[PDB]
RNA sequence: CGCCCGGCCGCUCAAAAGACCUGAACCCGGCCGGCGCCGGCCCGCCGGCCCCGUCUCGAAACACGGACCGAGGAGCCA
RNA sequence: GCCCGCCGCGGUGCUGACGCGCAGAUCGCUCGUCGGAGCCGGGCAUGGGGGCGAAAGACUCAUCGAACCGCCUGGUAGCUGG
RNA sequence: GGCCCCGGGGGCGAAGGCGGCGCGCAGGCCCCGCCGGACCGGCCUCUGGUGCAGAUCUCGGCAGCAGUAGCGCUACUCCGCGCCCCGGAGGACUGAGGGGGAGACGGGUUCCGCGGCGCCUGCAUCUGGCCGCGGGUGACUCGGGCCUAAGCGGCGGGUGAAGACCGGGAAGGGGCGUGCCCGCCCGUCGAACGGGGAGCCGGCGGAGACUCCGGCAGGCGCGGGCGGAGACGCGCCCCCCGGCGACGCGCACGGGGACCGCGGCGGGCGGCGCCCCGGCCCGCGAACGCCCCGCAGCCCCCGGACGCCUUGCGCGGAGAGGGGGGCCCGGGGGCGGACCGCGCGUCCCCGGCCGCCCCUGAAAAGCCGGGGGGCCCGCGCGCCGUACCGACCGCACAGGACUCCGGGGUCAGCAGCCUCUAGCGCGGGAGCGAACGCGGCUCAGGGAAGUCGGCAAGCCGGCUCCGUAACCUCGGGAAAAGGAGUGGCUCUGACGGGGUCAGAACUGGAACGGACGCGGGGAUCCCGACUGUUUACUAGAAACACAGCGU
RNA sequence: CAACGAGGAUCCCACUGUCCCGAGCCGCGCCUCCGCGAGCCUCCAGCCUCGGGAACGGGCGAGGGCCGGCCAGCGGGGCAAG
RNA sequence: GGCGCGGCGCCCCUGUACGGCGAGGGCGCGUUCGCCCGGGGGGCGCGCCGCGGGCGCG
């Protein structure tokens, strides 16, 4: 009824944090039987322990905002912050030219 | 530490193996009542300075 | 900040452990015991504390040769020896 | 030993003396009675009564020390 | 030994909070400085009428117009208490 | 010290304790009842640390106050018998200068597994750094041992009443093999960040790993005279001359690695009212050995000059350019060990230059070269540290406490604000919605009349363009003061695949740095030239310092 | 005396709850409840007016008031505490 | 004082919902526009009705 033990040993086969272990609640009495890496490897083949995907951050927003971007959106005065210099430095378009 | 000599490291040692109680049959054999051994310590407040 | 603050800054050792005393009292950048005089030849003793004199002195030991010595003078066969030995 | 689910009852012992001899005061809980000192009366009325110790011409003082209780606590010796 | 500004280093005003504290000096906002006489860590040196001081009689382990510890020492009091 | 008439009172109940009569002017004494369970006295003579209400008395116990005052870090909820523990589902936070992952110092067993709740865990507990019982840290290659830094010891002796303190002027030791030869005189003290011979990948455990096991290597030891025109290419010992070790700061520019993105293609997911080849996850290759390739830079040969070349410079009759070569280069490739393209940046190291100083940026062990002279196969590698922690110091605690690694979006950005990975406490909860406080917000009309005093609060603020006075040590003043523009969408032009810069139409409450971040300004007087320093804990200044000047 | 200053002063523009003159709202404390649970201080006590008095009384002389027990608030007195 | 909970109507506040269909500077794409539409959403005020609303203590 505690199992701290199990969650960390699983962590470790697994190489995931301890975040993204889940137990599938009905069989808790198999893994509390649990004590060794080894009968934690036999539970995550009959699939009673997994490890869940990283979620990522979608980038569609991004992609698409950039693709309207080389066409000329939001680049006008009320955009910017910093001043000509620290957008494109004079010096680096003198050595290219 | 992580890095000590072993003349620090005997003299710890003597600490932690002596930090005991009194056995319960000492307490049979000797026929005692104070059963505390008051030389014990514990590691949040001593000051073993060793 | 010159109370509670200032005691955070403390992580050294001023004093060691003595070799001939065994007391944690040597100083670890002097090379000095500040309590038997180590590596002074002699021991460090003062008349105007006579309760350190009595901490550490003739008695609160073992005196394991002593003890046998003077059991063999007062009651042994030591007085005996002398005598053959000084003739 | 027994009975209920720690308690009760009771066992050892001259005695619980039961985590311990005796077990005071200050302070407190339960039952029962009643609504400060001195004096007269059997008894709640009438009469009298400022906080002690101290320094000081002078203290109830808006002068200082003192919540309460116990034990210790200061002219001895050459 | 230039200017705005982050961490860092410092400590202006609110005479704000707290003031039987989170704390025997702290917290919030605001503020000085930020390539330099800049900031930080370890090792080493200087010892009490002495040291060290871009100098405030400052600092020298919560102690400084003379540190701390034991002894001389039950120091002396025409003065306060009993 | 004595007496207490057959040798004083006592378990048939001593001393003490709690109540109650009596006697004495009083200090006090005597008796009775109950408690207690072993010792105690009246009279004469002797002796003293011999009598308490007080001293901010000392030590111990303890009341009212009072069930009172009180219990930073955004946050938990449902179900599982369910606790703040564990699981599943949801909702949030820390926000890569982390409430993340690891070391140094300090702590010392706090580490791990099983059990448990008496103490602690300021609420609870079935939790735990708490309590009981078992366990736990493996090295030729990592560090310590060695070298020396700033220093500190030692030194025939010297000095002082000594303790002790000070010190080169001393007949100062080695190679061997006898016997010759050579020789001026300390430290196996002082760095777990400096110097230093040599380690990478995969796997296994409850707790250890650059240390174990398997594989592949590396280091230090021990035993069985030629080629070239040239630059250059291919055993030892002593004396002397050298080298490596071995070194500052800086804006920039260049190259490599790692990271990060976009697109393809291969495998797997999710949700799906409409749309979707538009979302998400995974596609990995070390040390070491051999071959090739390496910009700058320095060198060789021919030969004899109005050129070569950098972002900047810089170079040449003391021999440029051009043609052909050599050496260095912490790197890359191919084969071993054993999925495919293209980009802007970021961090780290390296390169060649240039700038700067009344500042010029350690030493030694060890290892090597030169000149002169004399002459493949086996075996092994000892000693010590190694667990864990901001569990450290502040009497336990919003304080104090060195370093390393550092993704995405917005953006000038290591700022602010949101977030993937990882991690998840913070002396406890519920109800009500008074005063009053503490931290915040908005206010008609007026606009400093308030107050010692504009204290506090508010106005200003990003970027682009326009426009900027007095005075001045000619450098400044200066963001002086003041103005205008800024979103979304559809497009066009410029630069050699990449962002930027410039312009136009259309459109929306008459809006656009829409949150966040972010100067209010001006006219003067006094003091000190300026940056800098200070009363740790009530004073940051006009005080100290300073360059300059003078004695 | 240009430049510079968390240095001491006076004035103006702009700005505003500083003020005329205050009002409404948010969170957290307070408040009520379950669990937990302290400090300071205390001669004895705790209603006034006048007189006398160590010349400003809770108590003393004379008058006027007053069942007893508690809470949320508050700062006149207790010559309140330190 | 047999509560209230939850509805439907009225009346108010904001300012015309999503979607469907047909104008839009331009190059099937497209900010925005018009129409269904004083619409849609909301209610702590007013009016009337599905589930319900009279214990135990002195
Ligand atoms: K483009
Ligand atoms: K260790
Ligand atoms: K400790
Ligand atoms: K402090
Ligand atoms: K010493
Ligand atoms: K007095
Ligand atoms: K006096
Ligand atoms: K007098
Ligand atoms: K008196
Ligand atoms: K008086
Ligand atoms: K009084
Ligand atoms: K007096
Ligand atoms: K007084
Ligand atoms: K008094
Ligand atoms: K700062
Ligand atoms: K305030
Ligand atoms: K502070
Ligand atoms: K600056
Ligand atoms: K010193
Ligand atoms: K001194
Ligand atoms: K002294
Ligand atoms: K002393
Ligand atoms: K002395
Ligand atoms: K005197
Ligand atoms: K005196
Ligand atoms: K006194
Ligand atoms: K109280
Ligand atoms: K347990
Ligand atoms: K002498
Ligand atoms: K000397
Ligand atoms: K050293
Ligand atoms: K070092
Ligand atoms: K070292
Ligand atoms: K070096
Ligand atoms: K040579
Ligand atoms: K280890
Ligand atoms: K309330
Ligand atoms: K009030
Ligand atoms: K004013
Ligand atoms: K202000
Ligand atoms: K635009
Ligand atoms: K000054
Ligand atoms: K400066
Ligand atoms: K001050
Ligand atoms: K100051
Ligand atoms: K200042
Ligand atoms: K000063
Ligand atoms: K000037
Ligand atoms: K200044
Ligand atoms: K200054
Ligand atoms: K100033
Ligand atoms: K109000
Ligand atoms: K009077
Ligand atoms: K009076
Ligand atoms: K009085
Ligand atoms: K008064
Ligand atoms: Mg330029
Ligand atoms: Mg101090
Ligand atoms: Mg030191
Ligand atoms: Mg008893
Ligand atoms: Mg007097
Ligand atoms: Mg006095
Ligand atoms: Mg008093
Ligand atoms: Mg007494
Ligand atoms: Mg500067
Ligand atoms: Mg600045
Ligand atoms: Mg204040
Ligand atoms: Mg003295
Ligand atoms: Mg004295
Ligand atoms: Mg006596
Ligand atoms: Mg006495
Ligand atoms: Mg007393
Ligand atoms: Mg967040
Ligand atoms: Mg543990
Ligand atoms: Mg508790
Ligand atoms: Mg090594
Ligand atoms: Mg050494
Ligand atoms: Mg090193
Ligand atoms: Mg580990
Ligand atoms: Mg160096
Ligand atoms: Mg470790
Ligand atoms: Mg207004
Ligand atoms: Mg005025
Ligand atoms: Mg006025
Ligand atoms: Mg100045
Ligand atoms: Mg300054
Ligand atoms: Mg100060
Ligand atoms: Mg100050
Ligand atoms: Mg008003
Ligand atoms: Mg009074
Ligand atoms: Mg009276
Ligand atoms: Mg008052
Ligand atoms: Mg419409």
């Amino acid at each position: 009824a505690n199992l701290r033990l199990q969650k960390r040993l699983a962590a470790d086969v697994l190489k995931c944090g301890k975040r993204r272990v889940r137990f599938n609640p009905a069989h808790e009495k198999y893994i509390e039987q649990a004590s060794s890496r080894e009968a934690i490897r036999s539970l995550i083949e009959s699939k009673i322990i997994a490890k869940l995907d990283i979620k990522g951050s979608s980038r569609g927003r991004i992609r698409a905002r950039h693709a309207a971007k080389r066409l000329g959106r939001h680049s006008g005065h009320g955009k910017r912050r910093g001043t000509r210099e620290a957008r494109m430095p004079s010096k680096t378009l003198w050595i290219q030219r | 530490t992580a890095n000590k000599t072993l003349s620090r490291k005997l003299r710890l040692a003597k600490k932690t193996k002596t930090n005991k109680n009194i056995p319960r049959w000492v307490i049979a054999k000797d026929h005692l009542k104070k059963t505390w051994n008051y030389k014990r310590h514990h590691w949040r407040r001593s000051h073993l300075k060793l | 900040s010159k109370g509670t603050a200032s005691f955070g800054k403390r992580h050294t050792r001023i004093h060691g452990s003595c070799r001939r005393c065994g007391k944690h009292s040597f100083h670890l950048q002097k090379h000095e015991c500040a309590s038997c005089g180590y590596p002074s030849a002699k021991m460090r003793r003062y008349n105007w504390s006579y309760k350190s004199l009595r901490r550490r002195t003739q008695g609160t030991g073992s005196m394991s040769h002593m003890r046998k010595v003077y059991r063999a003078y007062n009651s042994g066969t030591l007085k005996a020896n002398a005598r053959k030995y000084l003739a």
